[PDB]
């Protein structure tokens, strides 16, 4: 249900409307690895791209 | 500090 | 040069902190500071502070 998961590592401003925003420790859930460098995901009731290499992939 | 997120796709 | 190493923005990016700096494709970064290869130092739209090196092109 969850899918793949991981925790925010650092802060991030999603800078448009296909991207998500979140802060340190924050849960982002069903990641999509649409990219080495952009993932998709769930991350407060938002969906959309963040950058993979600030969350770490946590079960 | 942080690593610079990657330029967007 | 007042405003000293000048640089064009590549793409849109949001401060995530209040030590970063926003800007919108075509904006123009002043007074930039290499000071990494991740993060620079600069001027935007009167906001002064860090942003991604990789998220703009240097031009005088």
């Amino acid at each position: 249900d969850l899918g793949i998961t991981a925790v925010a590592l650092y802060d991030y401003q999603a800078a448009g409307d296909d991207e998500i925003s979140f802060d340190p420790d924050d849960i982002i859930t069903n990641i999509e690895m649409i990219d080495d460098g952009w993932w998709r995901g769930v991350c407060k009731g938002r969906y959309g791209l963040f950058p993979a290499n600030y969350v770490e992939l946590r079960q | 500090k942080r690593p610079p997120p990657p330029p967007p796709g």
